[PDB]
């Protein structure tokens, strides 16, 4: 996570230039905490495993393609009480 | 020595408490602040040791705790309870505290006047003559909270919808359903008043409540200085991040405040002396910022542990501790979210309209002393009666509302009267 | 050298008129003054309820009222001694001055 | 498996608890303390910045709090209640506390 | 530095007197303006007044 950056400035500087020289290519994605490169965003929702910020968590989950997925957290299950 | 006053009506009061729960998560890049682009500074700092790896470890634990402070107040419900479709709860109106679907935030008519009334500059969003955003440089970054303001409001909706639908049963195990007019009759028996005082005055109790909840809007609102405990936080932190950036402009005893001028107006030896004058007074302004943040973070942790004890003993149960959940005898409490804090609305029962009477310790009826079984003996001038203690409801002294214990000689005040016996009178027909 | 102790806002004669109103509301009303209007109750009758809230019946205070009044009138008298005669009871309030 | 002990009398106990509520409220005049006041050190002190307005601000919150601490323990009651002129309360003697 | 070290030790000693003044206000509301069922909050024994 490059914290505090638009995902279109780590691309147009990775094409030198950025400090940390070591590079990486996988799946850029803009969160409200920064740019996550290396993790795919699902649309499902699960409990928090590794916090990242602003509602987003990450985890190593099979797909047995095992990779690091990113998702928005679930605050719990649903339940309506039969009030009459 | 023989006078008592007993309340003849009641009032329903809704009060409000604001407690701060979390502060701002901040980070700093020692070098970028002390040195900058200079590489001579960078290599003259390697000799003050890890006075910089121990400033990151400290500001990083102050931040990881700000997210535990919040998880311990609002995350306390197992599931996400939803309130029925048709909203009729006995004549009671919760429209200003329940979620508003119209609006796009799913906030309540009053968690909306609390948000648009707390100004700030905490910007974790990537969207950066302007705002405090101007501190965003020198190595100073504000980090975003892990629970968005709409997730803290979806936990406050599950607590206010498990208390209106299940009572206090959701915090002790599974949620069990109870008609609402009948959960408020078990909250009246916990403060000492019988259940027939509600059922027989239910439209007055509902009106006195509906009217008091609709005066909180005006109150908290118009009066423009109640959210002043959740506005100090916001301010106290800004003034601190501003005195840190405005101390990079001081010379601490040097040719000037610009490392470069010195490195372009003096020589290789006379710089490595004017530059330590700065590499010192800038490692002391960062150790002061961190010590004062570790002291304020310990006072928000104390407040966030009181707000978690009040959410469990006031909002998930009825409390018998005096003045923990409002002035009066507690009945119910409801949570509402604010920026960086929580607001508790406390419903209480206040005794009103008191009359004076004459009392007796016991009553003598046949060479035997009778004592009240759950109330107090009173006289309206001529006849004697047994009432309850917190509401005047008189009754005739019988052998079913009184217990016997001794001869009429050892109690100091015993009065003579008649303790009617049901049975006998009936064994007369 | 530029150092100055500032005075407190509530004089020690005002902090003792607040302690006198709290003791004259308990002896003459009960726990009724901290929840609403203050309502009068004969005192031997407020102690009877105290007993009913610790688990004992009222017949046990009215048929022992003179002994309970003596046991107490003696326990308060033997406080003067302890605290004072023990020069070190008020050590928390001193270790901060 | 078949025995209980039940009390046959009682004692009235009066204990005592002492708790600190406030400290001393102090202030300092940076310049008079450091620059001996009577000296032109007040000119080598300004090249140091807000290290003297940050301290006066901190010692003023320590001092406005010591007054809220006291108004929360004692200023609870609403009215100033007074005891009856005749002081017989069932046989109990509250003379050493009143 | 001598001033900065005094203001730091009064800010740490004042947070300890706010914890004792916050317990003394809880014990005036629960032990003096009511009867407590909390064991040993208000003395050893079952509390009366």
């Amino acid at each position: 996570l490059y914290q505090g950056v638009n995902c279109t400035e780590v691309s147009v500087a990775i094409h030198a230039p950025t400090w940390r020289v070591y590079s990486t290519g996988s799946n850029v994605f803009q969160t409200r905490a920064g740019c996550l490169i290396g993790a795919e965003y699902v649309n499902n929702s699960y409990e928090c495993d590794i916090p990242i910020g602003a509602g987003v968590c990450a985890s190593y989950q099979t797909q047995a393609s095992q990779s690091i997925i990113a998702y928005t957290m679930s605050l719990g299950a649903e339940n309506s009480v039969a009030y009459s | 020595n023989n006078s008592i006053a007993i309340p003849t009506n009641f009032t329903i009061s809704v009060t409000t408490e604001i407690l701060p729960v979390s502060m701002t998560k901040t980070s700093v890049d020692c070098t970028m602040y002390i040195c900058g682009d200079s590489t001579e500074c960078s290599n003259l700092l390697l000799q003050y040791g890890s006075f910089c790896t121990q400033l990151k470890r400290a500001l990083t634990g102050i931040a990881v705790e700000q997210d535990k402070n919040t998880q311990e107040v609002f995350a306390q419900v197992k599931q996400i309870y939803k309130t029925p479709p048709i909203k009729y709860f006995g004549g009671f109106n919760f429209s200003q505290i329940l979620p508003d679907p119209s609006k796009p935030s799913k906030r309540s008519p009053i968690e909306d006047l609390l948000f648009n009334k707390v100004t700030l500059a905490d910007a974790g969003f990537i969207k950066q003559r302007d705002l405090i955003c101007a501190q965003k440089f020198n190595g100073l970054t504000v980090l975003p909270p892990l629970l968005t303001d709409e997730m803290i409001a979806q936990y406050t909706s599950a607590l206010l919808a498990g208390t209106i639908t299940s009572g206090w049963t959701f915090g002790a195990g599974p949620a069990l359903q109870i008609p609402f007019p009948m959960q408020m009759a078990y909250r009246f028996n916990g403060i000492g008043v019988t259940q027939n005082v509600l059922y027989e005055n239910q439209k007055l109790i509902a009106n006195q409540f509906n009217s008091a909840i609709g005066k909180i809007q005006d109150s908290l609102f118009s009066t423009p200085s109640a959210l002043g405990k959740l506005q100090d936080v916001v301010n106290h932190n800004a003034q601190a991040l501003n005195t840190l950036v405005k101390q990079l402009s001081s010379k601490f005893g040097a040719i000037s405040s610009v490392l470069n001028d010195i490195l372009s107006r003096l020589d290789p030896p006379e710089a490595e002396v004017q530059i330590d004058r700065l590499i010192t007074g800038r490692l002391q302004s960062l150790q002061t910022y961190v010590t004062q943040q570790l002291i304020r973070a310990a006072e928000i942790r104390a407040s966030a542990n009181l707000a978690a004890t009040k959410m469990s003993e006031c909002v998930l149960g009825q409390s018998k501790r005096v003045d923990f959940c409002g002035k009066g005898y507690h009945l119910m409490s409801f949570p509402q979210s604010a920026p960086h804090g929580v607001v508790f609305l406390h419903v209480t029962y206040v005794p009103a309209q008191e009359k004076n009477f004459t009392t007796a310790p016991a009553i003598c009826h046949d060479g035997k002393a009778h004592f009240p079984r759950e109330g107090v003996f009173v006289s309206n001038g001529t006849h004697w009666f047994v009432t309850q203690r917190n509401f005047y409801e008189p009754q005739i002294i019988t052998t079913d509302n009184t217990f016997v214990s001794g001869n009429c000689d050892v109690v100091i005040g015993i009065v003579n009267n008649t303790v009617y016996d049901p049975l006998q009178l009936e064994l007369d027909s």
